[PDB]
């Protein structure tokens, strides 16, 4: 029931001291129980009867079952805790399974009871102090101390962790085969002996382990393969996510509507094509909980095509370090973007999504990129190396955008794999104005006050025109300008405009945005077969733009 | 190995814990790469392992050093020291020679073997815990602590100082014109001798260290040369201003006038006394852009008037050391970057541009990299700190490569910039 474990020295927070803490009330019936409970505990040596010598107390109490027949001591901490020096984390990340070694059979040890079989640092038993009340009042109760491992306190998973790994070491050596991983009161163990000997083994890591007072079952209560983990199905041969629930019901609200989004990445690891740009689009309102919202129509139709996927149950093939890593990247439509890893062909080993959510205007290869990246940042933690990717672009496409983007980009190994969607660009801006092409003196004000402004051009041949606009900003107009002589310009123009905003948009060469604005701009600089843009310096400066702000 | 000192006691600036930092997810060779050098370590004695009980963590890396066939541990002492050394540039403060930039040439040593014998004071150590991850995360990473002055951990040289001026003064006696500085892990060496004589020098004492014990794992070469007949050795006094200037032109057109304007007026944040209005008023017409266009008045004047103000340097710019650096680099193209170092907008210290060969062989990334590791080390031999840079580049991507091509010892501080549009122009 306690080992000859080594302890961890533990300590209380620099300037802190031990919980004093008290609560003295008396329900008879429990108080036997506790008493019940420290014997069997005391007489254990998991805890020792400690009598007045400064010791701080804290909070007992009792629980009880339905499916009782006993009681439970469980006692508080949490005054404890805060004042306990910080441990070493045990969760830094979870382990993906679409990064596990395949195996022939596993099995699972509980090892819940563990914690009490592992040492506490003699000097920190002192703080552990409880006092169990008796009845009335002659004695303040029957005081004991612990021993081993709190079930509360916080340096205790960390602790455990530890010591349960050093012991598993010899074991560990001596059979390199075998994999262990412990994970909260589970120990799973996963080898390639056929079950026969598998379960001698495990019989043996049984053993050792209880040479060293840490005591397991070998026929207690739950079931095994599948085996539920982290929300993952997991299965010696593949593994797939926690079956999921997309809720139908008559009205959502934000609450929902999270809590759906929520599940839907979470089937996305391996679950194809996925989508989840409109139902977030909505709680784009972050404040609401019980604040009914309106699926839209969009929304509505995307939900539906998730079911339509999710119908059909998906399941994931593990990593064999073997064999190459393929990643493949196709465009779904608005700034959506999916992929699915593999070694084979036809089954997967992952899949996952990625929308630009971020700003408002972006372009079709940069995005591209994004991804790429975003899968790169992926591999390098779930398989230690970089897959070999398979992407509808072309070098033509990309390397000239590389060369012409102002940011470095760093695109590794990459076979162009020809299935629409394409990446590609739509049109290029010209570096040098075009000869005879018209020249636009483009410009555009707004009332800050009454949101009603102006959007002309003046042209060198003597061309005039004046917009008037309602109910738009700065930006707006400066974008409408420009929209205005390209709609009256011919194949070949020159623009000048007086505004690095509309200038740097236009520029990015976005093949989209939703500002409905840039779209139909976007779409004459389409139409259009050779155009160039000018920056200049709005005030001090040329007299067109003022000739038309004047206007404005 | 022997005790050879007395440790020296640490304390971190008041109201500062330790470093709880994370470890980045690392490539499967490189893990191999650490778990090889740290078992050595830890036999050598270097290194322990540690407990729970040492929640504090600090960064640690894998690179290539000078090419060489084996791995270097790089540990990103970079928030350790600022909770520390902040306040060891002040006890035991290493002070920077305002001379070694004049020198002829200057060559930089790695030192840091030096303090790898040095037993560092044990209260302290808990701090410099580092540990190495494993794959997928499956398995517990092994945590290490370090027994000695780690390297990269800028208290190291600071400790090591009354150590290293012994070590040297039987050399700066005889050799009393060379200037050498000491910038945590390397030792930079200046003379005005002819690079025969340097290279000698140097080698000359190179070796007084070796037989006073430091060991300068620097034998670069021999007589035998695959075209790599290369050795750290900077110019300083060649550090000269790359003063940008307007185009002279014969034909001037509507467009180009406009560009021209338009720089100028960005320059005049830099230079106030630079104007246009001349120059512009040639541009108050909605003339076509293809269209050739006459001086003016003192339009030539101006062309010219500027042309001078913007050849000399702009005065009001003194080095702050109370401040820190900051260098700006921006994408050229064409293997051609260019960076600003300053403290305060427009009042730029100093100003290059670096640039690698033709395509086949380098990407951006390494280039960055590059330019990167170069200006900083600029700004180590001229102020003796390095900067922090406003890198042109995606965080993420940056992230995962900037250790792919990076050499040097130490690392600066950075940061990333998804702007600048007439800067590149401009500059
Ligand atoms: C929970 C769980 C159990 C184990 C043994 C591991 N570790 C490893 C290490 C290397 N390969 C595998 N494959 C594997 C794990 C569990 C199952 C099942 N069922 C099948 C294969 N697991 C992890 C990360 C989680």
């Amino acid at each position: 029931p306690i080992s000859p474990i080594e302890t961890v020295p533990v300590k209380l927070k620099p300037g802190m001291d031990g919980p004093k803490v008290k609560q003295w009330p008396l329900t008879e019936e429990k108080i036997k129980a506790l008493v019940e409970i420290c014997t069997e505990m005391e007489k254990e040596g998991k805890i020792s009867k400690i009598g007045p010598e400064n010791p701080y107390n804290t909070p007992v109490f009792a629980i009880k079952k339905k499916d009782s027949t006993k009681w439970r001591k469980l006692v508080d901490f949490r005054e404890l805790n805060k004042r306990t020096q910080d441990f070493w984390e045990v969760q830094l990340g979870i382990p993906h399974p679409a990064g596990l070694k395949k195996k022939k059979s596993v099995t699972v040890l509980d090892v819940g009871d563990a914690y009490f079989s592992v040492p506490l640092d003699e000097d920190f038993r002192k703080y552990t102090a409880f006092t169990i009340p008796s009845i009335n009042n002659e004695t303040p109760g029957i005081r004991y101390q612990y021993n081993v491992l709190p079930q509360g306190w916080k340096g205790s998973p960390a602790i455990f962790q530890s010591s349960m790994t050093k012991i598993l070491e010899p074991f560990k050596k001596q059979n390199p085969d075998i994999v262990i991983y412990q994970y909260m009161d589970d120990l799973y163990v996963g080898s390639d002996l056929e079950i026969g000997q598998h379960r001698t083994k495990i019989e043996e890591l049984r053993q050792h382990l209880l040479r060293w007072g840490l005591t397991t079952p070998d026929k207690k209560h739950q079931k095994e393969p599948p085996f539920l983990w982290m929300g993952y199905e997991l299965h010696p041969d593949k593994w797939t996510v926690q079956p999921i629930v997309l809720p139908e019901k008559d009205s959502w609200t934000v609450n929902d509507i999270q809590k759906l989004v929520g599940k839907l990445n979470w089937a996305s690891q391996i679950y194809p094509g996925i989508k989840v740009r409109q139902l977030s689009k909505l709680l784009r309102g972050t404040k609401a909980l019980t604040e009914v919202i309106p699926l839209t129509e969009e929304a509505e139709l995307e939900l539906a095509e998730n079911r339509e996927i999710l119908k059909e149950p998906v399941h994931g093939v593990y990593y064999d370090p073997s064999k190459d890593l393929i990643a493949e990247i196709q465009k779904q439509g608005q700034g959506q973007w999916t992929y699915q890893i593999y070694q084979e062909p036809f089954k997967n080993l992952k899949t996952g999504k990625y929308a630009r959510m971020r700003g408002a205007h972006t372009n079709d290869v940069k995005q591209l990129t994004e991804a790429v990246q975003k899968i790169t940042t992926e591999s390098i933690v779930i398989w230690g190396k970089t897959p070999k990717f398979k992407l509808p672009i072309q070098k033509e496409t990309w390397e000239t955008w590389w060369t012409e983007y102002w940011q470095a980009t760093w695109i590794p190994e990459w076979e162009f794999v020809n299935t629409p969607p394409l990446v590609k660009l739509w049109y290029q801006l010209e570096k040098e104005p075009i000869v005879g092409a018209e020249t636009f003196y483009v410009d555009g004000a707004a009332n800050r006050e009454t949101k009603l402004g102006k959007a002309g051009y003046v042209t060198n041949k003597g061309r005039q025109k004046v917009v008037p606009l309602t109910n738009t900003t700065n930006q707006k107009t400066e974008l409408q300008a420009i929209y205005l002589a390209l709609q009256d310009s011919g194949l070949e123009v020159n623009i000048v405009t007086d505004s690095q905003y509309a200038l740097g948009i236009i520029q990015a060469q976005p093949d989209k945005s939703e500002s409905e604005l840039v779209n139909q701009i976007i779409e004459q600089l389409i139409k259009k077969e050779k155009v160039y843009l000018a920056w200049v310096p709005a005030h001090k400066g040329i007299g067109g733009n003022e000739q038309v702000d004047k206007l404005v | 190995p022997i005790s050879p000192i007395e440790t020296v006691p640490v304390k971190l600036k008041p109201g500062m814990d330790g470093p709880k930092v994370k470890q980045w997810p690392l490539t499967e060779e490189k893990i191999k790469a650490l778990v090889e050098i740290c078992t050595e370590m830890e036999k050598e004695g270097k290194i322990s392992k540690i407990g729970p009980e040492n929640p504090y963590n600090t960064p640690v890396f894998a690179i290539k050093k000078k090419d060489s066939t084996k791995w270097r541990k790089l540990v990103d002492f970079r928030e350790l020291n600022k909770r520390t050394q902040d306040f060891w540039e002040v006890q035991l403060g290493i002070p920077h020679p305002a001379g070694l930039k004049k020198k002829k040439s200057v060559t930089v040593l790695d030192v840091g073997d030096a303090y790898f014998s040095v037993p560092l004071d044990e209260d302290f150590r808990k701090y410099t815990a580092f540990t190495i991850p494993s794959i997928n995360n499956e398995t517990p990473g092994i945590r290490y602590q370090y027994n000695v002055l780690p390297q990269g951990w800028k208290g190291s040289p600071a400790i090591f100082q009354s150590s290293m001026t012994k070590i040297l003064e039987p050399f700066k006696k005889q050799n009393p014109d060379i200037v050498i500085y000491q910038y945590m892990d390397d030792l930079y060496v200046g003379s005005d001798l002819e690079i025969g004589q340097h290279r000698t020098k140097i080698e000359e004492l190179r070796q007084h260290l070796l037989r006073w014990g430091l060991t300068t794992p620097d034998k670069k070469h021999q007589k035998e040369p695959p075209f790599l007949w290369m050795g750290y050795e900077l110019h300083p006094d060649k550090w000269t201003v790359q003063p940008i200037v307007l185009p002279e032109k014969d034909s001037w057109t509507v467009n180009d006038i406009q560009k021209l304007v338009g720089k100028l007026n960005w320059a005049s944040q830099i230079y106030p006394g630079i104007k246009v209005r001349q120059l512009s008023k040639l541009l108050r017409g909605t003339k076509a852009l293809t269209e050739v266009i006459p001086l003016t008045e003192e339009a030539e004047l101006e062309l010219a008037e500027n042309r001078e103000i913007l050849k000399e340097p702009v005065h009001g710019v003194y080095y702050d050391p109370s401040k820190d650096l900051i260098a700006e680099i921006q994408k050229q193209g064409q293997g051609q970057w260019t960076y600003q170092i300053y403290q305060e907008p427009f009042k730029n210290l100093k100003t290059g541009k670096y640039a690698r060969m033709r395509g086949a062989h380098t990407n951006d990334v390494k280039q960055l990299t590059e330019a990167v590791q170069k200006i900083t080390t600029e700004s180590i031999v001229i102020w003796g700190k390095t900067p922090k840079f406003k890198l042109p580049i995606q965080k993420e991507t940056w992230e995962t490569w900037w250790t792919e091509y990076w050499q040097a010892t130490w690392i600066p501080e950075w940061e990333f910039v998804n702007t600048p549009p007439l800067v590149k122009l401009w500059y």
